[PDB]
RNA sequence: GUCUACGGCCAUACCACCCUGAACGCGCCCGAUCUCGUCUGAUCUCGGAAGCUAAGCAGGGUCGGGCCUGGUUAGUACUUGGAUGGGAGACCGCCUGGGAAUACCGGGUGCUGUAGGCU
RNA sequence: CCGUGGAGCAGAAGGGCAAAAGCUCGCUUGAUCUUGAUUUUCAGUACGAAUACAGACCGUGAAAGCGGGGCCUCACGAUC
RNA sequence: ACGCAGUUUUAUCCGGUAAAGCGAAUGAUUAGAGGUCUUGGGGCCGAAACGAUCUCAACCUAUUCUCAAACUUUAAAUGGGUAAGAAGCCCGGCUCGCUGGCGUGGAGCCGGGGUGGAAUGCGAGUGCCUAGUGGGCCACUUUUGGUAAGCAGAACUGGC
């Protein structure tokens, strides 16, 4: 297998598998939630992310290897089923090899270089999250010292960030607990549903 | 080596916009046509029977024949070198008035009414366009209110 | 109370289904002729399946649709067998109902040993006076919402008129 | 349990035309029928709209416009009674009636009433309207079938013959009015003469009469209270033809109206929705309330 | 040997250097792709106007000179 | 304030449900002898006028769904031209100009062209 | 009953189409003659294909109208 | 002043890239929550039973993470065409074998009256003959194949 050094920069346009590829091999990644998946938002307060300062490509057998690295750390930090970790980043561009020559100069040397898929690859952008883990309040140094493992096991730059957000929400922390306690936001296992006003008024019922 | 043809590449020129599929509105067929006035060519998908080429989408010309169902237009095509005056018979359906020519018209109606009026109360009344000048000095109002004060907020990812 | 809300038998379709082409579909034909007073209609091979013996453009079965009095009286005849006996399952959401009977020897129909043994499906269609919009050229609209039958009011129709019992399905 | 349309269905929804949607065109023939060749630039083309209603018959000549549709002139059932029609605002003989008045009315309008004067005595056979030299060439107009299915023996056809008989130069053929046999090729104007008199429904009524005095009696109720008998139709109708003939012109009606009253119900500014929407609110937590202190 | 298959590098400044100068706008353009019918009742009513111009429009210029 | 016939724009005017419709008109509706066509007068065609606004249709309502428009997103993502600007690169910042869209929120939901009947 | 194209339009795809260009039915060869101009690769040369006309004879519907091949983009060939 | 412009200004359309979206169409896509009409795999009452019950798979609903050079609602900048007058407008009258309710419409011709019509810059138009060339290369930026190349192949501009 070709390193990847020399599949690290965005060079061509995104080649997904499509009806045109005809031919791919199978990715490197299978699941994305490794902790315990069926947890409640109010289950774990806060939320650490991954996210790259280089605009770069990911190899999917390089997200699986921070996953289990990630993964291995926290059930030894925090114990098993007290976290929940998701990779965002999900590979969707293959890069194709060409085989060189099967070694001799009997066959040709670059007539129809198109070559052949040799992997997926995941295609990041400055600021894109890679890692997002979420534990209970106190579990803050075992998420950056998790994120910081995954640092160095993934390639270019990323930086670790703790956003203000309340888990996987969009919504902000401060504005979580008062929000949720009167109906405004409704949870729905590891989502919450935002009720707007411009509805039926059988849902305003339906509460309260 | 690129398939050269007659409908290459017009995918997306030549469909129907969103949410506007269907037969064709009949006010496009009421429209009037004369010899001399200025058209605009924008290629239709409904009809294909006597649709323009790629080449002439968006073109701006003069009509020099009329007949049936259709009109002749003098478009100015520029090739390589030089530009041709090429005439091109397209049905009526891709066709639709330019409102250039109808800006211009009002606007020579309006200096030769201006004109003819103002000539009987002597007034040289300034009828020719100009760019826009520069603002003459001008006196702002801060009715006792204190300018706010503007300050860069400082970063936060 | 209601003015003009009294429903009433749109048509009445019968419909007979063998199997193979030839002298049965024929006489399957004829038995309606006698039955309906009518010639019916041959429908054949939307599709071709081949596992049990049929292909594509091939006489399968035969129809017909009766309306007004001669529909009614066809209904009595059919429910006279029937012995006013309809289950819960027979009625579908629309308010249409259907039934289904033995070999026509049970309605009155004098036996020949020409014609051979068939059914029928007798499958009824209700409607209230107004439901000919969807069917007009010059106008077309929806029926609506409080005009349109419902599923118990197929049933209710049904007990009242001919004292029929509606068993569990 | 099973998949439905839904906001992904309304998003992509196109609505036709608004003339389509009830079904009141198709915008096929329309496309066909109103449309001038360039040639004729700002010539109009006049086409006569006939549609055949429920008690009622409306028969119009109208050419193209941008705005609209411009109706030049228009006749109608209900002013038979003021000619001498009184029953049977919806019959063939109506129908022949009230294309003959729209066809006086038009050229009266025009000035044309004197010259063209068309097939004055009734016989069923095709006129083929033709111009004068050194006179106003013959008015020109097609015909607007609509929605209806073209057969042979239709009332659109009626009124074409009935315009074609005032002086209407109009293309048609024979094969569509009737008495046209589908055995033969050949047309008879006997028959299509007796049936423009209205004769059928005179043999009509004295069948009913002679097998069934319930029928006559449920039947041509209209008939019976204006007393005209099945042997005055054939006078009546050459008598209604010569009035039409010798007064085509339409009088104006009275503008004289009253005044107006909010008979529909308008539209709840936003306010008074808030305001709604404010007490469904407020009064609603009370039931809960009352329903659990009690 | 493989040599280099098409550019337009270099084009633009040709082209520039001689012009490329609208066509020559003159009145009286030409008559061709005018529809037949068209030019035929226009050959027609040209060689028909001699016949009664240089009487009624005498007539008239007259007229309108007596007026001013 | 409204409808009918013919129409322009073609959802501000389509979809589901719930209320109102006085006088014309639209229609539902009653009947196959003539014109006409099907298995069936259901649909299309010549005869209506015994009842009805039940339906279509016309208005109103839904903290309605869609559609249009306006804020927020946001001078943000992008981009014309410039530098002997930074960085090993990936890329980024600056000067001179233009400037997007989804979430989120708020407002509306038919206007008119010709002929005609009513209060 | 719902059903805005999620089917079909001879075949590789794109565009387009709903009282339709889709299926069925009835008559039909305008898939026939003739001279020009124009569009497409273009040197603005030819072939191929295509557009709008015009002059005669016909098809079709009642009629407005449509038709001088296939709903459009390819399906084809100088001298002697 | 005729006229012209590798330009700007004013009106005017043309387009489907950058970006963005898929809780919007199509094709890929991770996980949770509720409802279960049905289907299949387990456990329970017990002669068996759509008589009843717990759970999983499947389906539906409202959300949720990530993508499309051969996807798209929406949609930039840059850029493409036209017009900014006397070859134009108003008035009157003739011709037509074109069209036709109409002295209707549309073209052509004649006759008299009225130029100051966005900024900036510049003198323009046209005919004939004609050598050399018909192996290119490099650079900012946008990009195709390639791991990459002082590699191969493109767009604008500049340079050798
Ligand atoms: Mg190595
Ligand atoms: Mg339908
Ligand atoms: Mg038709
Ligand atoms: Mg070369
Ligand atoms: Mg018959
Ligand atoms: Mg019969
Ligand atoms: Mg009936
Ligand atoms: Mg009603
Ligand atoms: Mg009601
Ligand atoms: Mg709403
Ligand atoms: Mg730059
Ligand atoms: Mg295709
Ligand atoms: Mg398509
Ligand atoms: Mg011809
Ligand atoms: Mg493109
Ligand atoms: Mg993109
Ligand atoms: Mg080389
Ligand atoms: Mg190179």
């Amino acid at each position: 297998r070709r390193p990847a050094r020399c599949y690290r920069y965005c060079k061509n346009k995104p080649y997904p598998k499509s009806r045109f590829c005809r031919g791919v091999p199978d990715a490197k990644i299978r699941i994305f939630d490794l902790g315990r998946k069926k947890a409640k938002v109010d289950e774990f307060p806060l939320c650490g992310h991954m996210v790259s300062d280089e605009y770069e490509q990911l190899s999917s057998e390089a997200l699986e290897a921070a996953r289990i690295c990630a993964n291995k750390y926290m059930v030894k930090s925090c114990g098993k089923d007290g976290f929940h970790i998701r990779v965002r980043l999900h590979p969707f561009h293959v890069i194709r090899i060409n085989k060189m020559l099967s070694a001799d100069r009997l066959q040709t040397g670059m007539r129809g270089a198109f070559g052949k898929p040799q992997g997926t690859v995941a295609r990041v952008h400055i600021g894109q999250v890679i890692m997002s883990i979420r534990t209970k309040l106190q579990n803050k140094e075992h998420v950056i010292e998790a994120l910081r493992r995954a640092k160095f096991k993934f390639p270019g730059r990323q930086k670790i960030h703790i956003s203000k957000k309340w888990g996987f929400t969009k919504f902000n922390a401060d504005e979580f607990e008062d929000m949720v306690a009167e109906k405004r936001l409704i949870p729905d296992g590891c989502g919450v549903k935002y009720i707007p006003n411009r509805g039926p008024l059988d849902k305003w019922r339906a509460l309260h | 080596t690129n398939t050269k043809g007659k409908r290459r590449g017009t995918r997306y020129m030549f469909s129907r916009p969103f949410r506007k599929h269907g037969v064709v509105p009949l006010a496009t067929y009421m429209r009037i046509y004369k010899k001399g006035d200025i058209v605009d060519i924008k290629g239709m998908g409904t009809v294909q029977k006597g649709m323009p080429h790629k080449c002439y989408h968006g073109k701006t010309g003069r009509v020099y024949n009329v007949t049936q169902h259709a009109v002749g237009i003098i478009v100015n095509k520029q090739v390589k070198g030089k530009i041709l005056a090429k005439r091109i018979n397209v049905r009526i359906e891709h066709i639709k008035h330019s409102k250039s020519r109808d800006s211009f018209l009002k606007r020579v109606k309006e200096n030769d009414q201006k004109k003819k009026e103002a000539k009987e109360k002597g007034t040289w009344v300034q009828l020719k366009r100009h760019a826009a000048p520069p603002r003459e000095a001008h006196f702002v109002r801060t009715n006792g209110k204190e300018p706010e004060l503007l300050e860069p907020i400082p970063y936060e990812f | 109370e209601n003015p003009m809300r009294e429903l009433r038998i749109r048509k009445l379709c019968l419909n007979i289904c063998v199997g193979e082409s030839g002298d049965r579909l024929t006489r399957a034909a004829k038995v309606l002729e006698q039955l309906t007073g009518q010639t019916p209609v041959f429908s054949k091979a939307r599709y071709t399946v081949r596992s049990f013996g049929i292909r594509r453009n091939e006489k399968i079965a035969v129809h017909c649709t009766v309306r007004g009095a001669k529909a009614e009286e066809i209904l009595e005849k059919g429910l006279k067998v029937r012995e006013y006996e309809l289950r819960k399952n027979n009625f579908s959401d629309t308010g249409n109902f259907g039934f289904g009977i033995q070999e026509h020897i049970d309605l009155g129909i004098k036996y020949d040993p020409s014609i051979g043994i068939y059914g029928l499906d007798f499958y009824v269609v209700l409607g209230r006076p107004g439901f000919s919009i969807a069917d007009k050229k010059r106008r077309t609209g929806c029926i609506g919402a409080k005009h349109r039958i419902s599923k118990e009011e197929a049933m209710r129709w049904f007990q009242q008129k001919y004292d029929g019992i509606i068993l569990p399905g | 349990v099973k998949v439905v349309k839904n906001k992904a269905y309304f998003k992509r929804y196109q609505v036709r035309f608004r003339r389509r949607r009830e079904g009141k065109t198709d915008y096929y023939a329309r496309k066909r029928l109103v449309i001038q060749d360039k040639n004729k630039y700002n010539t109009p083309k006049y086409r006569m709209i006939v549609r055949v209603t429920n008690r009622d018959i409306i028969c119009q000549i109208a050419y193209a416009r941008i705005e609209g549709d411009m109706i030049v002139c228009a006749a109608y059932a209900h002013e038979l009674p003021k000619y001498g029609v009184k029953v049977g605002l919806t019959n063939y003989a109506a129908a022949y009636c009230t294309g003959l008045l729209l066809a006086r009315r038009l050229l009266n309008r025009f000035g044309m009433d004197k010259i063209y004067e068309g097939q004055v005595e009734v016989n069923g056979g095709e006129y083929n309207v033709e111009s004068i030299d050194g006179q106003p060439g013959a008015f020109t107009c097609y015909l607007d079938a609509g929605l209806a299915r073209t057969t042979t023996g239709n009332k659109v056809f009626g009124a074409l013959k009935g315009a074609v008989d005032g002086g209407l130069s109009i293309p048609h053929s024979t094969k569509r009015f009737p008495g046209y046999d589908s055995e033969s090729k050949e047309f008879n104007a006997e028959v299509h003469r007796k049936h423009i008199m209205g004769q059928n429904v005179a043999d009509y009524m004295r069948y009913l009469m002679e097998e069934d005095e319930d029928a006559y009696k449920k039947q041509f109720s209209q008939y019976i209270k204006n007393n005209v008998t099945p042997d005055m139709m054939e006078e009546m109708y050459k008598k209604a033809h010569a009035a039409i003939r010798e007064n085509p012109v339409y009088e104006k009606k009275p503008k004289r109206e009253v005044k107006k009253k909010r008979w529909n119900r308008p539209k709840m500014s936003l306010a008074q929705k808030k305001d709604r929407v404010a007490q469904k609110k407020a009064s609603f937590l009370r039931a809960q309330e009352r329903a659990a202190e009690s | 040997a493989k040599s280099k298959n098409h550019t337009t590098h270099n084009q633009s400044r040709k082209w520039h250097r001689n012009g490329i100068k609208k066509p020559r706008s003159q009145r009286y353009e030409s008559l061709k792709g005018v529809d037949p019918k068209f030019l035929r009742n226009m050959r027609f009513a040209k060689k028909h106007n001699k016949k009664g111009l240089k009487k009624m429009q005498a007539n008239n210029a007259k007229a309108v000179s007596a007026r001013a």
